[PDB]
């Protein structure tokens, strides 16, 4: 069994967006199919099920009057209709194999040549509601942004950011699109207690990760701690001078 | 838009069992089968029980599942660590919307290293980011093991749902894990309390930094 999900990409809020399925090495037309989604870092969440003949349609509530479900049993094909798309729909989209087969129960065969079954006579199953084959996943982006290098701020060492001894002092790479960014500290000349995290996607679809570092209280006086911040998608480079308090 | 409460994560030693229980109500799992889910790491998520306690041909019988009133468990005994990964119940019906839901989640961890305590470090919005009339609390966790921890955030002492992004976790080169977190405020409501805070809870253990606009 073999499902393809095509269509995902970056789109605004407001628009629309169908996306397709492509099933192969199973009988399409005899199987129920769902539509699952997975916003980055989160849980799995239905979206939508259709019945093998296409007749019978169900969709989340969150997606009601908004995304239509549809297929086509002459190309192997499931759609997803996305209408007025939202910043909470981002999201990597599942199409999913139903478990239950339309059966036949009662089949007629040419009568020299019985390797050859005739069109079926009688059939049942409908949808049960149980994925038994997924596809990998198109992933669906909504925002408004174009390629957009960050915003850096500085988080300042202070008293509640030492322990010692040693201060914590960081920046905050915000609101920058597409991944990825780099960060380094003093043109690279300092490595050793330096810890840069992966960023989070946020709901305005913009990206943002910090970098911190631990360095001795002692030297906040003496020592120029700047971190530099690389985004390749956009040509830029920048330098933040990160002082207390 | 309900859901099936799971734990967010459980853990054992290699050979171990592990239970991870899927909490609902009469409209889902009261009156429908339950069907449970597992997803590796990177991956698309794969059929693991249906009709609550039914295994696929590849499943092996170290899987097993059953319900009870409202609420369904999953059992995963000989735990090797191959069992990594998210699993999630699941209930479908055509009746009512609200008997399609999926549960909350939880990651499986087999335990191959020591515990290891995270390091917290909690920052204030910059001033350079209040002038740009914006606020985030920036929310560091690292060092740790297992990798998983959850994050609340309180305002003076009330808990704020509002404004939270939280990261995965994610392997460091040393083998121990990283997260973040970040509690995006107004200039107002940063201004307007006297201390936020971050929670860090891992291993049931919570552990709390606290910032204040008045420094
Ligand atoms: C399981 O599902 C049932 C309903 O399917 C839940 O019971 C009902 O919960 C709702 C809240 O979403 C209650 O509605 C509220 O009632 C209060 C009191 O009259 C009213 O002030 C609100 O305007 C709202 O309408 C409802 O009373 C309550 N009971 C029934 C019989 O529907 C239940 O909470 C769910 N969870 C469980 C049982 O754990």
């Amino acid at each position: 069994v073999q499902l393809v999900e095509s269509g995902g990409g970056v789109v605004q809020p407001g628009t629309s967006l169908r996306l397709s399925c492509a099933a192969s090495q199973f009988r399409f037309d005899g199987y129920g199919m769902h539509w699952v989604r997975q916003a980055p870092g989160k849980g799995l969440e239905w979206v939508a099920s259709i019945s093998h003949d296409g007749i019978k349609k169900y969709h989340a509530e969150k997606v009601w009057g908004r995304f239509t479900i549809s297929r086509d049993n002459s190309k192997n094909t499931l759609y997803l209709q996305m209408n007025s798309l939202r910043p909470e729909d981002t999201a990597l989209y599942y199409c999913a194999k139903d478990l239950r087969e339309d059966e036949c129960e009662e089949w007629w065969s040419d009568y020299y040549d019985f390797g050859k079954q005739l069109p079926c006579a009688k059939s049942r199953g409908g949808l049960v509601g149980i994925a038994d084959n997924w596809g990998q996943g198109t992933m669906v982006t909504v925002s408004s942004a174009s390629t957009k290098g960050p915003s850096v701020f500085p988080l300042a060492p202070s008293s509640k950011s030492t322990s010692g001894g040693t201060a914590a002092l960081g920046c905050l790479v915000k609101d920058y699109f597409p991944e990825p960014v780099t960060v380094s500290w003093n043109s690279g000349a300092l490595t050793s207690g330096v810890h840069t995290f992966p960023a989070v996607l946020q709901s305005s679809g913009l990206y943002s990760l910090s970098s911190v570092v631990t360095v001795p209280s002692s030297s906040l006086g003496t020592q120029t701690y700047i971190c530099n911040v690389n985004h390749k998608p956009s040509n830029t480079k920048v330098d933040k001078r990160v002082e207390p308090k | 838009q309900s859901v099936l409460t799971q734990p967010p994560s459980v853990s054992a030693a290699p050979g171990q069992k592990v239970t991870i229980s899927c909490s609902g109500n009469t409209s889902n799992i009261g009156n429908n089968f339950v069907s449970w889910y597992q997803q590796r790491p990177g991956r698309a998520p794969q059929l693991l029980i249906y009709e609550t306690d039914k295994r696929p041909s590849g499943i092996p019988d170290r899987f097993s599942a059953s319900k009870s009133g409202t609420s369904g468990t999953l059992a995963i005994t000989g735990l090797q660590t191959g069992d990594e990964a998210d699993y999630y119940c699941a209930t479908w019906a055509a009746s009512l919307s609200s008997a399609r839901v999926f549960g909350t989640g939880t990651k499986v961890i087999v335990l191959v290293q020591p515990k290891a305590n995270p390091t917290v470090t909690l920052f204030p919005p910059s001033s350079e980011e209040l002038q740009a009339n914006k606020a985030t609390l920036v929310c560091l966790i690292s060092d740790f093991y297992p990798g998983a921890v959850t994050v609340a955030w309180k305002a003076d002492s009330s808990p704020v749902k509002a404004g939270v992004e939280t990261t995965t976790p994610s392997k460091q080169s040393n083998n121990k894990y990283a997260a973040s977190s970040y509690l995006s405020l107004t200039p107002e409501q940063w201004k307007s309390h006297r201390s936020y805070s971050c929670q860090v809870t891992h291993e049931g253990s919570t552990v709390e930094k606290t910032v204040a606009p008045t420094e």
